[PDB]
């Protein structure tokens, strides 16, 4: 069911220190590579009022 | 986004394992500075495309550390112990911030990763590390658009080999 | 449930000064078997009605343990720390399961409590203790239904006193 | 406030929780009472969707 | 110093009942920003003089925070929840230095008690509480010499009580 | 014990400290007394070697 | 035995660098099931000869534990995360300790290393990982005497890399 | 200071769980590849009522 070079899709909400916000992505890979690439939006709630870098590992 | 790793020395693949169906992680990241990022997240595959739903609970960040005063750097690479726990997979990392001022913030990172499939179906694989390489390539526009990169191994520790005969 | 506490001493009350616009709470809780529990509430007054809304997320709860297996037997009384840090409240407390046979198995709570007023318009209060009494009055269905009953006070450690004169 | 005579000697309150745990998803509504002033307080929870639950309901216990 | 406490509602005395032998105890305190102090203590009753002979291992503090940079005020007082397990005694609580300025650095205590006396010829106390106020009366050199006072009571939680009977 | 008149009002100790915090090995002293019923106790702990402590006191008050 | 360590990549060798004077280290190991080993360490070469003197304190091991019950299997290998803090040497791992029942009990050591030489005679690494192979070799007698052999690796993360010119 | 092939030796004292136990040991390795190995001995509170593993680190 998987190819050399796979799209995903992700949407994501959450609280962080009471801040709502909810996001969007978009991304390719290859998946037996093990390389990715993804764009996301902040869709509700930006600009963040915190750094990005705690969301990296939930897109 | 546990679908794209390179997994090296025959080590089985849980989550290329669990397609059609897809799988789910649950993970509780807790911060030194004492601030907690708890997150689920379901996979699945919609066609040709992998889809995921992400859901996330992030409290007790100190107001003046550099999370919550948006001045952290960025991620160093960081190593993931994975193993079977419960019939499901176990995931644990140390993660480290690079900050302004010299600092590292380092964070313990607690995942459980959950197959749709049962246990049955599945090849389960041995204790084993995962290398994970998360990069900002971009901040496109500030706190709003982010492009970010990651290439990930599942490895043995070859660099330090057994003189027992195991991995 | 924190707008229902008994306050002695001339503590100031965070919780009742939020009205009518309310607070949040954010925590969580880590169990000492490696579970996580971690929840997001929103407190707010519609009329004479408090209203609560809760989103909770929890992981990492062993399967053998007394809360995955069931087999929890009733909360001890428990008492929080809460003191001010930027600008708002937080409290920790230890809690302890009871469980059948007499084992305890306890867990560490990291809260903070948001007013949805300025700390300006507010009375904090200084550090203190917070006795909370939670008993489960009635199973009324498994799995299903329950009755819950609470006591809780807001104090000072009165049974050893300062001899300095400190709270 | 003069005295007690002028307070508020009680207060009701609904809630809706909402969560998964352990992976399972569940839902909650919840009915109460207590005595706002006097700390004490009673509710009913009920599982609406998740239930009969597959945990101990006192995870939940601080959260209702 | 837990030969000095104060029991009520007859809470059974485990530290006076191990005498004339006398007992142990082992902790490990962790600070919210990453030191640890791990202590292990003899006590023993040399006629009618209490013996204590502590060895302690502290590491991990950070040079920027107020240990290091001896500029902590003054612990608040304190509620250690102590129970029996593996047949002797638990403890754990939650203590915070009040420090100049008004901000507090909590820390959490884990202790196990263990009495010189075998378990079969001890009454077990039940789960209860146990407040510890202690207090620098005297900084009577740097640095140097220290005049410390600590009143402790060993109670339940009185102040709100349970409906079903239970301490 | 039949009454507080027949129990000890007052019992001395004495402690003896040594470790090491953050590399800094020192060494206490302690003498004090305190009553056993009354939960209550004062001690002068006296640093013999390390000293002046390069750290807080306070992070060895539990263990004197 | 961290002067034992082969260094890739051109990474600064921290405790090589120390000599002859040496160096200490100070570490306090978490367990997952609530127990606690401190240690402290100094490293010094008597003429050819590497001595090393070690403290330890150990408390709050579950007495129905692997280790407490010595049923523990082996140590896998580990990955140490190594970074300056306070102008001295900090490391960061997870180790696990599988164990029978297919269990892995996992710790967490926090560790500090320093140089007995001044931070300015020394060059400092940068972030790197410290592969860890620690193996009992043979149990020459029950509780008595053991061999233990371990081979160190001190590398970036070659196997995922840097699209933006990070080790 | 250092050679290709570096003995070293060992004294430990400690307590876990209560429990006394003071060792000593003799070792040998390669410091410049990284290899080790040892003999540890338990010269009192021997045997061990718990799992060397947690002395492993320490050594």
């Amino acid at each position: 069911f998987l190819k050399k070079t796979m799209p995903f899709k992700t949407t994501i909400e959450g609280t962080v220190n009471g801040h709502y916000f909810k996001c969007t992505g978009k991304g390719e890979g290859n998946p037996f590579e093990g390389t990715q690439e993804m764009k996301i939006e902040v869709i509700e709630g930006g600009p963040l009022p915190f750094a990005f870098h705690i969301l990296s590992t939930s897109c | 986004s546990k679908t794209f790793i390179k997994y090296v020395s025959g080590i089985p693949d849980y989550f290329k394992q669990s397609f059609p169906e897809g799988f789910t992680w649950e993970r509780t990241t807790t911060y030194e500075d004492g601030g907690f990022l708890t997150a689920h997240q379901d996979t699945s595959l919609d066609g040709d495309c992998l889809v995921y739903k992400v859901k996330i609970l992030g409290n007790n960040f100190p107001a003046d550390g550099p999370v919550m005063q948006n001045k952290a750097g960025r991620w160093e690479p960081s190593t993931e112990i994975v193993y079977e726990v419960d019939g499901v997979l176990r995931g644990q990392s140390l993660m480290a911030l690079k900050c302004p001022g010299g600092r590292h913030l380092t964070c313990h990172l607690h995942t459980t990763y959950r197959s749709k499939k049962p246990a049955s179906a599945l090849k389960m694989p041995g204790f084993h590390f995962e290398d994970h390489r998360i990069e900002i390539m971009e901040e496109v526009e500030k706190g709003k658009c982010y492009k970010q990169y990651e290439a990930a191994v599942g490895r043995y520790c070859d660099a330090a080999p057994s003189k027992l005969g195991h991995n």
